[PDB]
């Protein structure tokens, strides 16, 4: 189990850690969050009392590191930061552990949610994703954009997505229109899968990526990527069988853990429409058909 | 965006544009078997494609052998249509290239847009406007080429005849969907409009009998009756 000290939390925030959150009180003597499982990325992520606006946050692994958070006065935010003196960072952690200030990761034994929803997840891809190579961790917030957005303005601060676009020359063979436009087999298998992204492991975790970025920070092209990563091998008459299985796994549970309230934002209709009754595969997803006609009916 | 009532004089600019129909490419005749079941028939059709500035048509026949042994025919049908605009906008001198090409069905967007994008800069767009071209068949010479067609085959013609040389684009294009209008709500009485007076000929070499322009004036208030009537006829009015 690893920790993430805070300095202090000089404003008043709502934090949260994976699928978790708590609330802190400007000047609560709060000094982090203990007992986070090995293993997985994580999420550290915050939402301020005053200014809702901007959910930002930092993915990190803690065995790439030792990671802290420290409120910055001058940007205004809670900033995740490296420690590269172990010895220091150990004796901060124990003390802050002795004098019981820190929050333990609230992971229920029987609780598979994390690693359902960060299966595939690496941070190694998620570091080519958000490019800051200085750092061990990446930011992420509400307002940034992906590379697709910025084609239709920092490209420091986007996110670099594959871009998938149903009606370009890369997803569309010459002489093979009607073929191709109609059943993207080609594209997802030959093109996303074996020259871009090289296995169904890479696509998978941008996959899930992108949701737990629209999820955690609304981020709303992240929620573009989602859809369109779900959709092509929806619109695939031929997608290997694992990958279906697994497929319905992943969404089966992003579509659990998704707020009930925020389903009229997040779930774009036409494609869980298309998917699940016009597509190719509306009758391989078994699990997430039967969850979603049963949390969101609405919607369908 | 769309094409309507609003920007409707943009037909006529000096930017080459094509309108694309494709309401007779599929044709059938529905028929009963022996047993008793019904049947189709595919029967010849037709690309129609429009310089609606110079009257060129680009009329490319669709024969039947095109639907052997295919499946989804009239999915099919619109691809069909966009692969042969894409050829057609190849076959033609940069200069001659479309800067848009716009389609009479909305259903036509993506089968064009899919074709045609190797040329990121023409533009597809649709039309608010209901336009009469599927009564393109109605019109006896081009009836009469696409039926006989025993092969895949792109004919020309001036929709507009020789009009141009005494009225403006607007005022034929005005006259030709007028025409087309009157043809499709009530195909026999429009064509006896047309072909009453038989000193009035049609040359060889057009489509439309050669009237004098005080001609097309009473020409053009018969079909406008035929229309209004025809609206009551329908609607009792
Ligand atoms: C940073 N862009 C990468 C793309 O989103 C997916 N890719 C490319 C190679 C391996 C991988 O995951």
């Amino acid at each position: 189990m690893n920790t993430v000290p805070f300095t202090s939390a000089p404003i008043e925030v709502t934090i949260g850690i994976d699928q978790y959150s708590f609330n802190v009180k400007e000047n609560q003597p709060f000094h982090g969050i203990k007992d986070i499982p090995i293993g997985h990325v994580h999420v550290i992520h915050f939402q301020h009392a005053d200014n809702s606006s901007m959910r930002y946050g930092y993915w990190f692994d803690c065995r790439m590191g030792n990671f802290y958070i420290q409120y910055d006065p001058k940007d205004g935010l809670y900033k995740m930061m490296e420690e590269r003196d172990g010895a220091k960072f150990e004796n901060i952690v124990h003390n802050f552990k002795e004098r019981q200030m820190m929050v333990s990761y609230p992971k229920i034994d029987e609780d598979d949610t994390w690693y359902n929803l960060t299966e595939f997840v690496q941070m190694d891809k998620i570091r080519k994703i958000v490019r800051k190579d200085e750092n061990q961790f990446s930011y992420v917030d509400s307002s940034m954009t992906t590379v697709q957005e910025n084609e239709l303005s920092d490209p420091a601060h986007s996110l670099n997505y594959t871009v998938i676009n149903f009606k370009s020359r890369e997803a569309i063979r010459p002489g093979h229109e009607m073929e191709d436009f109609l059943d993207k087999s080609y594209y997802l298998n030959t093109v996303m899968l074996q020259g871009i992204f090289k296995n169904s492991s890479n696509y998978f975790g941008e996959l899930q990526f992108a949701f737990l970025n629209a999820m955690f920070f609304g981020n709303y092209g992240s929620s573009l990527q989602w859809h369109a990563m779900i959709e092509l091998i929806c619109s695939s008459a031929t997608v290997p069988k694992h990958m279906l299985d697994k497929l319905d796994e992943i969404l089966y549970y992003q579509i659990k853990t998704l707020p009930e309230q925020y389903s009229d934002i997040l779930l774009n209709e036409r494609v869980w429409n298309i998917c699940l009754y016009s597509s190719f595969q509306k009758n391989s997803l078994h699990n997430t058909e039967k969850i979603m006609e049963n949390k969101y009916p609405e919607l369908l | 965006g769309a094409m309507n009532s609003s920007n409707y004089a943009e037909l006529f600019n000096n930017d080459i544009k094509l309108f694309v129909d494709d309401t007779n490419v599929y044709r059938v005749t529905v028929h009963k078997t022996f047993e008793g079941n019904v049947a189709t028939k595919a029967i010849n059709g037709c690309i129609f494609t429009l310089n609606p500035k110079t009257g060129h048509l680009f009329l490319k026949i669709i024969h039947t052998s095109v639907w052997a042994g295919q499946k989804r025919l009239s999915q099919l049908a619109k691809w069909k249509t966009a692969e042969e605009v894409s050829a057609l906008v190849r076959s033609l001198p940069k200069e001659e290239q479309p800067k848009q090409i716009i389609v009479t069905r909305k259903a036509m967007l993506d089968p064009l847009e899919v074709h045609m994008l190797d040329f990121p800069n023409i533009a597809i767009r649709p039309t608010e406007l209901r336009l009469p071209f599927s009564a393109a068949m109605s019109i006896d010479k081009l009836s009469d080429v696409v039926m006989k067609a025993t092969e895949p085959q792109m004919v020309l013609f001036n929709i507009y005849d020789d009009w141009l040389d005494r009225i403006s684009s607007y005022t034929a294009f005005s006259r030709l969907t007028l025409l087309l209008r009157a043809l499709k709500t009530n195909e026999e009485s429009a064509k006896m409009i047309l072909l009453s007076d038989p000193t009035i000929t049609i040359k060889s070499y057009h489509l439309w009998p050669s009237f004098t322009d005080e001609q097309w004036i009473t020409i053009e208030s018969q079909m406008r009756d035929l229309i209004l009537t025809e609206y009551g006829r329908k609607y009792n009015v």
